[PDB]
């Protein structure tokens, strides 16, 4: 998933 | 990398591209890293902490593109994956975000230096670059936070080091940054690391020498006002590095 990232997820365009 | 330029591996010959193979055989990009000696790549622990099985990883050196080949590139298995025992994170900051990968060719060898494959010098805890210094960051990370896909080619940009005092202000990162981290950003907040750039090098020129000053670790965003990129401060982990290499 996206619990570990560089930075909090941003919705895609 | 937000902003900056496309680059080629000649301009960053220590850059290591790290991929992971999945159960069914598909291979995805994980993170950047830096070659610090022929057998050792240094990266960030958060890149691997959810999937720490070394056999799944593929490391390339001499590679300028994400899914096409570069003449002179060399491919490696990971013989040892070493994560920092005191790694921790909250919902934003990563602490002790540093990792070592011992690399091994199909043929049982370490890297052979070339024009496109070179080690980068480690820093010294006595030789810090001062705040306001310009340093280079490199990686295959997103060109925008809203991009689903990574770029097909390596990018690089320039950011300026920000003092700990400044980065610890409430309107920057307050208590989330420590003396084992370095902040860096564009004065106008238009170029930065982003998702996919983690583990990659922050390189500063000290006495004319390219030196590994930081490892891309975390940020609140990508090119975001009053929210710098945050890097593991390599000079504060020299004992850890020497113990494990
Ligand atoms: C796991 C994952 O998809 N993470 C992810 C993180 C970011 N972070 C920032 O941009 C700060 C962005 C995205 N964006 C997209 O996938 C569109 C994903």
């Amino acid at each position: 998933g996206c619990q570990v990232n560089y930075c909090p997820p941003v919705p895609c365009l | 990398i937000i902003g900056g330029e496309f680059t080629t591996i000649e301009n960053q010959p220590w850059f290591a591209a790290i991929y992971r193979r999945h159960r069914g055989g598909s291979v995805t990009y994980v993170c950047g890293g830096s070659l610090i000696s022929p057998c050792w790549v240094i990266s960030a622990t958060h890149c691997f902490i959810d999937y720490p099985k070394k056999e799944d990883y593929i490391v390339y050196l001499g590679r300028s593109r994400l899914n096409s080949n570069t003449q002179g590139e060399m491919k490696f298995e990971v013989e040892n994956l070493i994560l920092h025992k005191d790694y921790s994170a909250d919902t934003l900051a990563h602490h002790n975000d540093i990792a070592l990968l011992k690399i091994r060719s199909k043929e049982g060898r370490c890297a052979q230096p070339s024009r496109t494959i070179q080690t980068i010098a480690l820093p010294s805890m006595y030789n810090d670059p001062q705040f306001g210094t310009s340093c280079e960051i490199t990686g295959f990370g997103k060109e925008q936070s809203t991009d689903y896909l990574y770029p097909e080619q390596l990018k690089m940009t320039v950011v300026k080091l920000i003092s700990h005092r400044e980065c610890q202000q409430p309107h920057y990162y307050g208590s989330e940054v420590t003396t084992k981290m370095l902040c860096a950003a564009d004065p106008q907040w238009k170029t930065d690391s982003c998702q996919g750039d983690s583990g990659g090098p922050l390189v500063c020129s000290l006495q004319g020498r390219m030196t590994l000053t930081g490892i891309v670790s975390w940020g609140r965003g990508c090119a975001l006002k009053d929210k710098p990129g945050v890097y593991t401060r390599v000079s504060h982990f020299l004992p850890w590095i020497r113990s494990h290499t």
